[PDB]
């Protein structure tokens, strides 16, 4: 994870602007509609499309890829109680965390077509493949 | 397995796809965020930087031949074991390539999709070619099953 | 494909396995080593440590039949791909399990030959077993592919 | 990882004793046996049972990981130029790791049947997922 992997990773989060939830929401629904195993770990969620409880888990998970993005140097600290929960409490198969960031870079891609050039592309891959690590590093 | 509705409008969304450049451009993005695969692409030349693998020549013509092999699966749909079987062989017996990296690929090429679509590309289209990369990949990989 | 050397090896060692223990203790290692797998075995009682796990007669019972199905897909190497289908659709659709574990587990059941053979587990029979295992996991993973 | 798994990481390690050559080198000949897509990092080895250069490439593995094992808690700065060399110069499949360290474990099941308690396996596995994590960080 390099400097300019940083500074890429920050501007591209920051060109994402205030768009994070429908972000995150567009994201969880790709990743329900293409990997419909994933939907496992949501019995109790309504998984239609529109959904007012995938658009707030889609607000979570984006305000803590914002968190991430801000605390780059520190993700093990920043994201401690998430690596917990995910490992201990929830025990989501970590291909599932692949799954969810190929969705994540997917978006990324169609709402950022300018801000996607090949090495933003990469940097933003690193970014979130340490995001997958550190939340399954309770394994 | 793809729905009619599936298969209309993947197929809709191929007849507006450049295919002198998006395989080029997979293919350069490929080695650029996965970087142990330039190690199948030795004799490509210069492959240091970005800037360097996305204005390569040899990567350009062999992302061409790539995606003309994803459109002949594509028009085959029910038979891409048989239709990839001559590139399984090419890619496990001789290349030594491990099945990973044809999901990495099919990714890379969704992503690339994904950023020349935008809004046309929809969530329920990504489903479709998601299912088309992985049937692919599987396809692709049949030689070591 | 397995050569006749390394299915006679093959067989010859898995005449000496205890058919009452190995698939349990399997079964609990995959738990106590994977133990996002847990999440598929919730109905097995307490899984919070390795002494638990081991201990679990629910685990022993379920690790005598995945080792039963093994050993008949051992009896037909040939079709595996026939042998595991009902099972393949169980896991897939009913159960969705990646078939990554599938790999874990059999892995794991190489570790535990390993364990109780010793030096009777040469090279060449971990690597006919290891055949067998990735024949087994891909026959068992058929509804993905 | 824990202090528990480092307990028994050391303890497992303490028990290999001298023979983390022998036991590397096994681990390279049952690697290369079963998975002969990792021989192809490897065009100017002799690979034949009993060779001289796989004896000593796995002398050099298991002292490498003899050193990890003794810094187990800065594995990313003891293992820093191994990183380098696997990633930059030999681009190494990520896949492989898993190969190797599957290897290394089966080694160690064969050869200590005692130490080979479901507890040690899962320290044993933590610790070599960790050294394979910190070989393939700089990708
Ligand atoms: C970069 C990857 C991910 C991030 C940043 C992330 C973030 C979050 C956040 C912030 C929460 C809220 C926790 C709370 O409110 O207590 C959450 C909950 C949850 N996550 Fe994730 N997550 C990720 C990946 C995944 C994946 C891939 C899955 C499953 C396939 C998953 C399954 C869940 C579940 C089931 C919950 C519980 C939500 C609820 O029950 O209300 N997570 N996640
Ligand atoms: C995933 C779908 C893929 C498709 C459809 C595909 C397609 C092709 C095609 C059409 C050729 C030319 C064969 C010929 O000219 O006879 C080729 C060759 C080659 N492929 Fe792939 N490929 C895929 C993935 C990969 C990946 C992921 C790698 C490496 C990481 C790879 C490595 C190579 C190399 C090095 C060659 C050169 C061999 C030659 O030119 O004869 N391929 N591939
Ligand atoms: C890799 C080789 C495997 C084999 C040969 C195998 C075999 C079997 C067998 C024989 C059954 C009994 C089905 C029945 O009684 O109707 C079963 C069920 C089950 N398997 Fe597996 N299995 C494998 C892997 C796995 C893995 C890796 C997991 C989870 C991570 C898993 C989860 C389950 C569960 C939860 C059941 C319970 C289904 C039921 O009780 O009806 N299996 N499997
Ligand atoms: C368990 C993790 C591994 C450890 C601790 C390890 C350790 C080492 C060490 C100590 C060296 C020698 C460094 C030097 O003198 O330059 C080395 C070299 C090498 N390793 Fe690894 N290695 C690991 C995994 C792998 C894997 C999975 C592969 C691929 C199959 C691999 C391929 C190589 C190659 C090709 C060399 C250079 C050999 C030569 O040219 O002499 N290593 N490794």
């Amino acid at each position: 994870l390099s400097p300019a992997d940083k500074t890429n990773v920050k501007a591209a989060w920051g060109k994402v602007g205030a768009h994070a939830g429908e972000y995150g929401a567009e994201a969880l629904e790709r990743m329900f509609l293409s990997f419909p195993t994933t939907k496992t770990y949501f019995p109790h969620f309504d998984l239609s499309h529109g959904s007012a409880q995938v658009k707030g888990h889609g607000k979570k998970v984006a305000d803590a890829l914002t968190n991430a993005v801000a605390h780059v140097d520190d993700m093990p600290n920043a994201l401690s109680a998430l690596s917990d929960l995910h490992a201990h409490k929830l025990r989501v198969d970590p291909v599932n965390f692949k799954l969810l960031s190929h969705c994540l870079l997917v978006t990324l891609a169609a709402h950022l077509p300018a801000e996607f050039t090949p090495a933003v592309h990469a940097s933003l891959d690193k970014f979130l493949a340490s995001v997958s690590t550190v939340l399954t590093s309770k394994y | 397995h793809l729905t009619p509705e599936e298969k209309s409008a993947v197929t809709a969304l191929w007849g507006k796809v450049n295919v002198d450049e998006v395989g080029g451009e997979a293919l350069g993005r490929l080695l650029v965020v996965y970087p142990w695969t330039q190690r199948f692409f030795e004799s490509f030349g210069d492959l240091s930087t970005p800037d360097a693998v996305m204005g390569n020549p040899k990567v350009k013509a062999h992302g061409k031949k790539v995606l003309g092999a994803f459109s002949d699966g594509l028009a085959h749909l029910d038979n891409l074991k048989g239709t990839f079987a001559t590139l399984s062989e090419l890619h496990c017996d001789k290349l030594h390539v491990d099945p990973e990296n044809f999901r990495l690929l099919g990714n890379v090429l969704v992503c690339v999709l994904a950023h020349h679509f935008g809004k046309e590309f929809t969530p329920p289209v990504q489903a479709a070619y998601q299912k088309v990369v992985a049937g692919v990949a599987n396809a692709l990989a049949h030689k070591y099953h």
